[PDB]
Formats: C-alpha cells, structure tokens, sequence
RNA sequence: CCGGCAUCGCGCUCCUAGCC
C-alpha cells in the first residue's frame, strides 16, 4: 500500500498546469489505510517535517485528487513529530518544550483538521473515568471538512489514542 | 493590587483565543522584521515599536505574525538596549524627581514618591541581575544617573 | 496572594451548601483534576469540563447533592504510612466514610489505596 | 447569550473588544487599516488627510471618512 | 444502616430534598410535599400523580419556585 | 381551524391587562419577565404565566377534598375574585385580614389545617406565608415582578394590581380546576362569566 | 494488587551474563 499510493503521488505532474511547482519536491515518509465505522475505510499520510507549509499551502486540490486519482475512500496528511520520553529524575537534559507529548499531540490535532481553524477545545471527564475531547472549529470553512468528522476522530484515535469530537459554534 | 498604592484596577489587555495570524494580513516576516529594525535604529523601544506597528502597519501582535516576540527580534540583530525598557524609564523617573526636589526642598510628597520609586527600581534592579540581563556590578547611583539615559 | 487547592475546593463547598448545580474554578492544575477524580470515582461529584482558552485554565463541575465538606491540609505535611489512622481520626466523621487525599510518588490517591499499596506521602486535603 | 455584556476578561473563553477597520477618506479612494483604539494621529500616505484621533476609548474618524470592521 | 447480618437497624429512613438532595428533618416544619396530578385523557384526572419534596432552606432562599418548576419539567 | 385553549386565556389575559407589570423586578421573578420598555415597566411572558397555571391546576386538582384548601387576599380587589373561586371550585374562602394565629395556634377557633393555601399577593398577605413556614403547607400565589419568593412553591406570575387582571386569573384557574375534575366536559363550554369575578365598588 | 512487555523505551567493554 506504501508503493501503490507512491505511484499515485508520483505521476500528476502529467497535466493539471496549475500544480507544477508542487509536487516535483517532496517524498511522504509513509502513507497507511484504517478502517473508520461502517466499513468505510480511510488512509493517513505523513510528510516528515521540512515541508508542513507545503502542503498545508495547497491542502485541497491534492487532496480532492487523492479521492479522483485514488478514488476508494478518505485520505488525511500529518506532519511526523517526534515524541521524546521525559528525561529521567534529573539527568541534565533540559528536553525543549517541543517534542513533548502535549504540544506534539496539539499539532496533530491542528493539522488533521487544517482547513479549518481550531477556535476552542473541552475535556470532558465522564462519570466512570471516559474522557472526552470536544473540539470547537471555525464556523466558517464548514462544508469542506463536515463528512471527515468521524474520519478525524478515526485518525486522532490511531497516532494519539484520544476520544475526540467536533462541532462548531 | 498595586505594589506601592492600594489601588485595585484590572485594566489590560485581552489576546484572543486565536494564535495564528488573521486572515488578512498579507505581511511577510522578513518585512516586519525590518521594519522593527529600522524603528529600534532611530531608538524606538519595544513597547513604542509594538504601539507603531498596531497602529500603523496594521500588524496586531508580532509573536503572532513572525512568531518572535520583538525583545527577541532586537537581540538577535543586536539592538536590544544595554538597560532594559522598565529600568530605563524608572531611573528616568527617579532622575526628574531627584531634579525637581533640589528646587522644592519642602515637598514632602516628592520626596516619599522618590523613596517609593527607588524602592522599585531596587527591586527590579535585583531581578536583572539575578537573571543575568545586567552585570552582576551594576548598581545605581543618585549623582551619575543622567549620565546613563536622556 | 494566591494557592490553588484551596480556592478550589472552597468554592466548591460555598457552591454545595447554596446548592448550586454548577462551579468553576478559574485556575486549574493537574492537581486539581487528580483530586476531582478521586471525588468521582468515590462518588461524590458528577462530571466536569475542562475550558482552555488559554491560560492556566478553567474548569466547571457538577455538583450531585452529596458532598458534606471538601478541604485542604495546607501546610502538606509528611504523613506515613502508619500515622495514617491518626490522621483520619483527628479529620474525619469516622471510621466508616471519608476519604482523606495524599501525594504520593505512585500519583494522588486516598487513604485506603495508599494502606492497600503501601506507601505514604504528603496529605493535601479531605472529603465527606 | 449575555457573554456580550460581559468584561473582557470574566467571559468564559476571554476575548478582546477591539477591532482593525478597513477606512477609506474621500479625495483618496484608497484603503487603510487602522486600529479601532488608534492612540496615534494617523494620516494616509496618499491624501495627507488627518484620519482618526486619539481619544480615551475608541479613536475618532473624522468627517465622513467610512469604515469597514475586518 | 445494615446489621452486618443482613438487618435494617434505622427506623425511619428520612425524606430529601429534591432539589438539594438535603435531609428534611423531623422537626423541619417548613419544607413540603407536593403532589401535582397526571393529567391523560377524558377526564383529564385520575389519581395519579408525581410527589416533590421541598426542604424549608429552598423555600427560605425563595429559590422553591425556580427548583420546582426545573423538577416539573421531565418528560414521560 | 378554531383557536386552541391556550390562545383564548392568552387573548383574555392581554385584554385583562394581565401581561403589563411594574417598573421593578425581582431577581426570582426575573425568569419570567421578557422585556422592559422605554417607559421602565417589565412586560410579563404570558405563555409562562399560562404554563403555571397548568401547573397550579394540577396541584389544586389532586387535592381529594377541596375543603382543604385556603384562598385569601388582603386587597379590597380580590375579595370578590376569592369567594368566587372558593365557592365554585370548594375551597374555603377567607378575604380581607388574616388573624395571626390561625395556622399556628391550636386553641384559637379560628384555627385551620391547610393542605394547601393561594395567596392574591406575596406582599400583602405576607402573615399566611410566615405561618405556613411552620405548618408544612404548600403555597401558590399570584406574584408581580416585584413580589418576593421567599416561601411560596408555585408562584403565578402576573400584574395582581389590577381589577379585571385579579377576576380573571381566578376565574381562569377556576375553569381549569372544573375541567381537570370533569365538570367541565371537553368543550370549552362553561357558562360562568369573567364577569361575576371583577369586584364592585359600592 | 502486581510482575512482564509492547506504542514513536540516549548506549555500553567490565559483576551478575537466556536456550541472537
Ligand atoms: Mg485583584
Ligand atoms: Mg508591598
């Protein structure tokens, strides 16, 4: 599945005018299918780092071609972070705030749901210990990203593990 | 409350929710990065450089544009001042008092407000040095005060 | 002028005995959501919500009508695992409910996990 | 909802009462943005009209300069 | 409560207030039990009807108007 | 089609005057006022004020002896409404001024045991309600936007300073409690005027 | 109640060192 959605990122430079100086530059680290509810099925890509303002420049008539030029089921792309474990009872290695589960897993969820724009979170702390992580996106930028909505918890399920949901103001 | 009155207000401002830059602004980083130069140059401080490009350029927050905060922008292109902004401008403070006192040598207000101000500015001054913003010999003289600022 | 825990847990008293539904408390911590999950999980507080803004943070709670009195032991004091029971005996109703809450290296937890695991800490508060 | 009324800071998620405006004089059709508290007098580029004023709450406009919240 | 041989050893297990889950005392003479009846068809009344419990700290606060008509409003 | 019930009592309550309040507003009455006008009085959510006298009904109805029951006004507007109401729906009547005493003190001979007790005014016929604070009874009143709520239940919120609002608040419980009994039969058809409940001034 | 792992667990020549 790595190679095959590498053909299908390797050739649209043919036609499409408007694409080209895009796609001629950047190799995705690895692209894997999950199955969201209901036997649809989704996929996640991961650009590795250097190329985030790339992609999230363009983000949507690449993204709609992965749909036409793959054309099964939901594609998403992250950004690959890496998480460092905390450093041991003091070892003298200050590990910057970056590369720490919090604001590693706060980029995810700012980019899983990229076109919009995150504009307020709530964590939820059910009853018996369940928590919840209610997301609240722009108004705006509505009838884009409404369908991927349990694809997007699908998702933030697998890299995260965190039982998110999303709604607007 | 107040350090030196027991006044109470909670007058300030309020940054939104959202970090990233608004959808309208244009503004390239490397823009605001000199036109934040070309303000320090002509011996624009921060808060004034802040105050100029709210105004003006219609930036509204730096950090959110070019995601420095503008002291750390001044650094790395050298311009930060040798004295920090709040020091400055209460040894400048405490400078006018001093100098209107010698002329009214009665007034007794004046005189409590320039304990109280060097009272802060001692206080702030032990900040800096404890953290390495001022060297760990600097110390404030009332006679050559005015040499340093103005 | 300000330690959290107490704040926290006052206003949730004062909230309680007016019988209020709903609280919030302005500045969180991750040790204040540890001792509101005690509360749950013994039974004496419903649900809560985070609110981040952003900032130290803010949370709501819902209050179910059967806590008695919620308080901090500021001035944590060491407290072992054997002068728990005098601890509990000069703090609580009785031998019989209460929970008192302690810091310990293996997370926060009540008096009773702690007999169970073995180990003692600091205590920060009570409730019942 | 009544959140509105509230102060800038007592609301549940804080959130500022201020606004960049879009402003456009009359001998020069061009457009500036401008801060809705100025606390400068500001003047557009092209025209040299006086556009605003400082006061102690939101800026002043001046005579029929229109204005666009952005 | 419970005899730890399985007895009930509490005589009169109190009533609580509805609305603040209160103990309503024996000698609490200003709490109240009201009864409003089930209204279904022809007729329009039959015996039936739910009961809520008002402790006199609700009803001193004034708070029982708004309380009671928040416990009304349940649905079955 | 027709207009439904509750369109009719919101016709006549607005005719009544029933939805004009006062220029003040009690805070606990402040979840039923909908707005205020340039000239400072409150306007009263007559569809609020209808959904407690549902609720009032309901009360009243479950009452398995009416004589059970205590209406009472301390204002020379509601003695004619407070008999009429007592004397089609059961209850017993006392208008005009309550002698204190007569839920508390056994030995007196006027000396009741309410189960229940209307109120025209929470602020006038403030005696009943601190003695019913020491009998356990229940209590509905009729309550302005400036009445205070410290011991009544269900509280009617409506302008009780009127006369044609005072008639016909009660003759419009009063058809609901026959209605709910079956006296009434389903038909709006009853034939006892607002009329009979506005009092007359000699 | 806890051991032993696995997720996106900064290393070992030297002591203890499982049948790579
Ligand atoms: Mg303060
Ligand atoms: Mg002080």
């Amino acid at each position: 599945f790595e190679d095959t959605v590498a053909q299908a990122f390797f050739d649209l430079e043919n036609g499409n005018q408007e694409l080209k100086s895009d796609l001629k530059d950047l190799y995705i680290n690895t692209a894997i299918q999950m199955d969201v509810v209901g036997n649809r099925k989704a996929v996640v890509i991961h650009v590795p780092y250097r190329l985030r303002k790339p992609f999230r420049k363009i983000h949507v008539r690449l993204v709609r071609e992965l749909e036409k030029k793959f054309s099964g089921k939901d594609v998403v792309f992250v950004a690959t972070r890496r998480i460092v474990r905390p450093p041991k009872k003091g070892s003298a290695v200050q590990r910057p705030r970056t590369r720490t589960l919090t604001a590693v897993h706060d980029g995810i969820l700012e980019d899983v749901v990229y076109p919009a724009e995150i504009v307020g979170k709530r964590v939820r702390y059910r009853l018996d210990g369940a928590k919840v992580i209610k997301i609240y996106l722009d108004p705006k930028e509505r009838n884009n990203t409404e369908y991927k909505l349990e694809t997007f918890s699908a998702v933030y399920r697998r890299l995260c593990g965190k039982d998110v949901v999303f709604e607007y103001p | 409350g107040r350090m030196h009155s027991r006044g109470k207000g909670i007058s300030s401002s309020a940054l939104p929710y959202k970090r990233t830059p608004p959808s309208w602004v244009k503004t390239a980083v490397a823009d605001v990065d000199e036109l934040i130069t070309k303000a320090a140059k002509k011996g624009q401080m921060p808060s004034q450089i802040g105050v100029l490009l709210r105004d003006q350029h219609g930036i509204p927050l730096v950090k959110s544009v070019t995601g420095s905060k503008i002291l750390r922008i001044l650094k790395a292109h050298g311009l930060a001042p040798e004295i920090p902004e709040d020091l400055y401008f209460l040894i400048k403070k405490a400078v006018a008092i001093r100098k209107h006192l010698e002329r009214n040598r009665k007034d007794k207000d004046s005189k409590f407000r320039l304990i109280l101000v060097e009272s802060r500015i001692h206080r702030l001054a032990r900040y800096y040095k404890r953290t390495k913003k001022l060297p760990p010999t600097w110390k404030y003289e009332s006679a050559t005060a005015s040499t340093l600022v103005a | 002028g300000r330690r959290i825990l107490n704040d926290a847990l006052r206003t949730m008293v004062n909230a309680e005995r007016r019988g209020k539904a709903t609280a919030q408390l302005q500045p969180i911590s991750g040790v204040m959501i540890s001792f509101l999950n005690i509360m749950k999980h013994r039974g004496y507080i419903k649900n809560f919500e985070v609110f981040d803004p952003h900032r130290v943070g803010k949370i709501t709670v819902e209050l179910q009508g059967r806590i008695k009195d919620c308080k901090a032991l500021t001035y944590r004091q060491d407290l072992r695992a054997t002068e728990i029971e005098k601890y509990r005996t000069r703090m609580l109703p009785t031998r019989q409910w209460g929970y008192v809450v302690v810091t310990t290296p293996n997370g926060v937890l009540d008096h009773e996990e702690a007999i169970r695991q073995n180990v003692g800490g600091q205590v920060l508060g009570y409730f019942h | 909802e009544l959140e509105k009324l509230k102060h800038k800071k007592k609301r549940l998620v804080q959130s500022p009462n201020s606004f960049f405006m879009d402003v456009k004089c009359q001998g020069c059709f061009n457009i500036t943005t401008v801060f809705s508290h100025s606390q400068t007098v500001v003047v557009c580029p092209g025209c040299q009209t006086v556009l605003c004023q400082p006061t102690g709450g939101k800026a002043r406009l001046t005579e029929g300069c229109s204005f666009r919240r952005k | 409560m419970q005899n730890e041989v399985g007895d009930m050893v509490d005589l009169y297990v109190p009533r609580k207030c509805s609305a603040t889950n209160r103990i309503i005392t024996a000698k609490d003479h200003a709490s109240v039990q009201i009864n409003i009846g089930h209204v279904d068809e022809n007729g329009l009344y039959d015996g039936r009807f739910t009961t809520f419990a008002l402790s006199g700290f609700v009803r001193a606060q004034g708070d029982a108007d708004g309380s009671l008509d928040r416990l009304w409003q349940k649905r079955k | 089609r027709a207009l439904s019930q509750k369109e009719q009592d919101i016709q006549m309550m607005l005719a009544a005057d029933v939805h004009l309040g006062t220029k003040n507003c009690d805070f606990q009455m402040e979840r039923y006022a909908y707005k205020r006008r340039s000239d400072g009085i409150y306007i009263i959510n007559l569809g609020k004020t209808w959904e407690k006298l549902q609720l009032a009904a309901r009360v009243i109805v479950a009452i398995e002896n009416p004589q059970d029951i205590i209406v009472q006004s301390a204002r020379p507007y509601g003695q004619r409404a407070v008999l009429k109401f007592a004397q089609h729906t059961g209850a017993n009547a006392i208008a005009g001024r309550h002698t204190p005493g007569t839920f508390t003190n056994q030995m007196q001979t006027s000396f009741s045991e309410p189960r229940l007790l209307i109120l025209t005014d929470p602020r006038t016929d403030h005696q009943p309600i601190k003695e019913s604070a020491l009998g356990n009874i229940p209590t509905i009143a009729f309550c302005d936007t400036d009445s205070p709520m410290r011991y009544v239940d269900i509280g009617i919120p409506a302008n009780n300073k009127g006369r044609n609002s005072i008639g016909c608040l009660y003759w419009l419980l009063a058809r609901m409690v026959l209605q709910m009994r079956g006296t009434i039969l389903p038909g709006h058809k009853w034939d006892v005027m607002v009329d009979l409940f506005f009092y007359r001034d000699p």
